[PDB]
């Protein structure tokens, strides 16, 4: 299908699989990271029915099965489900062996050591590919946004690793790794639907709860102000549909599960939110970096997609920030999808083409060799 | 009886179409319903979508 | 011949009640598409209407 | 013409029992569930005359007889005489020796455990068979409807089962069994019968009742209007042929039998009817199993055959269900017959060709190989 | 009868209700939260009978009546039979006017708010209670064991609330809550109990398996061994006996029943069971949390009362705990009790009572107050 032997690039996290080749702009296919499994005893015979189901497979026959995340917070730990997300990723809607073709995943300094090396491992010893790297997000969202220097808050799944790059290069010290991503998220609207009578348990309802916060959530520039009207007034409540006919309505709540975002003492962490950390990482940095970080934070991964959430941001941060100095968020509708862009430009970059870690060399050093070459 | 049979089975067989006729144009009309429905609930959304895009602006 | 009658009226009766069922589902399917389709298009794209003004400015 | 070692199907009521061979789409033929036996004293000699008369036998010559019906709700208690049914049913009209071919016999999820271990031992030590497999009920009907999905609504004789099947998996929780059937539906119109002059109390009249019923008796959409009208007027009253030439014409009786299976405290049972439990089940399955339940009300078995019933039951569950839902009924031509071709099909499935108990492995583990097996 | 005017307390859930006065340490006494109703037609006259029975009066004419409670899985929705039994309880059973009395009433803190605001709002205005209390079930337990520290495991007829406090604060983002209950556990059991022969589905039928779930059913040291045993032999039999004088003979189904707690699918719920979800809380819990929390696994409400649960569930938790720690079990006789012990602590405690929404507070705030006062 390939007619050069262009890289696959894939996006792969504790939330959504995102892949394509190197060379377009845009992953040619999404997938959940979920491999499911029945949870029922079969009663028909001849009726099919997988013992495992992957990515769009494992949603759509849910109804009856277990969904599992091979990744949480960040890292695999799951390496079987994995192989089967990775095949399914960049063969079966791709037509691409890997065998023929390098590949080019992401994570974040702070991700533990294993993510990288099974990232690595696993392309290399089940798929044979002959090439691979391991590259931090924010460098992938920098690319595909046109720049070199800002902070990239990735507000994902499983982790928030906010992680600060000047000029093109990473400050890991700065780097802050906060426990609430957009699976906590999920969790917190989950209690607060059932504060309004609407429990959600099952593996089922928790995608279903997942689905709600995607569509009717919202930041809003102040929240405050938000819920003085959103706790007085219908006007503000928004209906969903549950897939069994039920209605469930959303008030205050809307903005509340995303305000985790703001106020992370919700689900139980010693943080004040994401902005604080933009705005830590950027003070980290000695000043002749800040004031290019703060003139460009930026918004990649999921959560970016919440209305209200570049701005809330923009207003948030620069009430931290020094004042005089300007402040400015980087949000472009290649927002979520930034990171998989940036595979595709970094992948195919010709001065990347030295960057590649080659299997013979994997082979020669094991896979701890990613912690020596990626970054 | 073999006549007023003929007429009910006559009768049942094309009363019988016109359960089919009318079942078949409900179908029809459900999957008209639906696609009227998909590009009613497309349209709003498309729109609630866009409009909260550019809600701002 | 009598029971086939019968058979067959309870067929032909069938037929004239789902029939019946049908001329009422028909009819509210009739008048469901004509509600969805008066209500959604002349609402959906009426707000496509507004879109015209409303993406004005 | 049985020249290979199909398995044979048997299905087993408080009823009627149906049996053919696998292969075929129909039962070869009915026995009506019965041994019947002489309750009178003889007085001319060299007449004949059994000490029981078995399934047509019983029938015909029943002026005489007591009929003593041996499964009970569904369960077989009288297993000497389901020996006899099976050896009549098999060696006298289907022309086959259970010896010579594998045999497939039924019940209900919930049946007591003791029925399925009979089912499989009277079979192995009466009559040789080579193999033993006993199949739910309603999973027959779903294999005969062409459905994998849906409520199994089983208004037989014996018991109302009620199974949610999803994609081929038991959801066994939301199973809504009741004793309501068939058998309570001829007992409360021999009541209602003496209430118009027309006393039913005997075995005679104990048949005549159950064929009035099979015959006039129906449900229509809405019970109040329909006895307004019936209790009003001779428009809506049938005749019945009793079997010495007299006639019965019955009135709003004809539909107030059938009613029974809606409204249970016409008999005496603390239930809400045959809708609400088939609502039920679809209720308690999972959120993602319930939007395609609600668009399968699968019928099984008999009293799916009374006019307006297919209609009622969908109209009764949209009553019930919450709007946007699509909600249908299952109810084909293969009506009271279901549950014999779902045999034949589950019997000859290629798939199906291990879950046979073998004989050997019955004699090795003994009757309770059943639920190690088949269920 | 009572000699103080003290505060009142009532532990009404999905099963049974629990009252006597703030300063005891035991309820007066303990009714089902049920209000009866007639379902057959009456045919003497000047027969007295009432248009409804409450608590002891619904169980002691049941023969008669359908049996209903107000509660649904912890939230009230008839609140009107709600108004019955509170009635009923304090009016005649602790023979005490509300109007003249303070009342506490409780709730899971993860509980929908509607039903602590329709208990704050009926005892004001349907009862004119000076003043009210909803109280945390969670906080009452830990008074009544002696606690201030643990993981609170109510498992109660409607939900396993499952909370971490420690130092007594709550840790709600470890709250593992559960939608796997002892009513649950009742209708489990009737299913196994049909498939040994012995049928249930009447109210009647229902009293008499939870009585006999009450007497026999327990949950053993280890499941597999004890089924290995029980599905085998006699020996572990235990029968019970029912009012008409049958006899009931129980083998493995009498840990089954149980057994659901720690095998949720067995009702096909999708749960980790309640000892990992037990676990699950202490572990979400931080590293200086979970000493402490390991040490004081507390207990509360029904279900805790099964031979064998407490010690089930220190083994399962010293199981998947780390070692050095040291694992307990808190499992009182104050079982099922603890929280009314708590209710009555509360209450009374001087450090509570300006926790009292005073009745012109509530009158001047409307039934919202619950949320500013309470929790």
């Amino acid at each position: 299908d390939e007619d050069e032997t262009t890289a696959l690039v894939c996006d792969n996290g504790s939330g959504l699989v995102k892949a394509g080749f190197a060379g377009d702009d845009a992953p040619r296919a999404v997938f959940p990271s979920i491999v499911g499994r029945p949870r029922h005893q079969g009663v028909m015979v001849g009726m099919g029915q997988k013992d495992s189901y992957v990515g769009d497979e494992a949603q759509s026959k849910r109804g009856i099965l277990t969904l599992k995340y091979p990744i949480e917070h960040g890292i695999i730990t799951n390496w079987d489900d994995m192989e089967k997300i990775w095949h399914h990723t960049f063969y079966n809607e791709l037509r691409v062996a890997p065998e023929e073709h390098p590949t080019l995943l992401t994570e974040a300094p702070l991700n533990p050591k294993a993510n990288r090396e099974k990232m690595t491992q696993i392309m290399f010893e089940t798929f044979n590919v002959p090439a691979m790297y391991v590259a931090i997000q924010a460098v992938l969202s920098l690319y595909a946004s046109g720049r070199t220097t800002g902070i990239v808050l990735d507000s994902g799944d499983g982790v928030t690793h906010n992680v600060p790059i000047y000029e093109g290069y990473a400050l890991p010290h700065a780097i802050m790794r906060l426990d609430l991503a957009g699976r906590d998220l999920t969790d917190y609207l989950m209690k607060i639907l059932t504060e309004r009578g609407y429990s959600f348990v099952t593996t089922a309802e928790r995608e279903i709860v997942r689905d709600i916060k995607e569509k009717l959530c919202y930041v809003a520039l102040d929240f405050e102000n938000e819920m003085a009207t959103a706790a007085s007034s219908s006007s503000l409540e928004k209906s969903y549909e549950l897939p069994d006919g039920q209605v469930i309505t959303i008030g205050n709540e809307r903005f509340r599960c995303p305000e985790t975002l703001f106020q992370p003492s919700f689900i139980g962490m010693e943080s004040a939110g994401i902005h604080e950390t933009t705005y830590n990482s950027i003070m980290k940095c000695d000043i002749d970096i800040r004031k290019d970080l703060y003139a460009n934070n930026v918004m990649s991964g999921g959560t970016t997609m919440y209305p209200g959430i570049a701005d809330r941001m923009q207003k948030e941060i620069t009430a931290l920030a020094p004042s005089t100095m300007k402040i400015k968020i980087i949000a472009p509708p290649e927002r979520k999808y930034s990171v998989w862009i940036g595979g595709s430009i970094l992948a195919s970059l010709s001065t990347f083409q030295q960057m590649w870690i080659t299997k013979q060399e994997y082979d020669e050093a094991g896979p701890s060799i990613v912690h020596r070459k990626c970054f | 009886l073999s006549d007023k049979l003929k007429e009910a089975e006559t009768r049942a067989e094309f009363a019988e179409r016109s359960v089919t006729k009318l079942e078949k144009s409900i179908d029809d009309l459900e999957d008209e319903l639906y696609a009227q429905k998909l590009k009613y609930k497309a349209i709003s959304e498309e729109l609630d979508h866009a409009l909260n895009d550019m809600t701002s602006i």
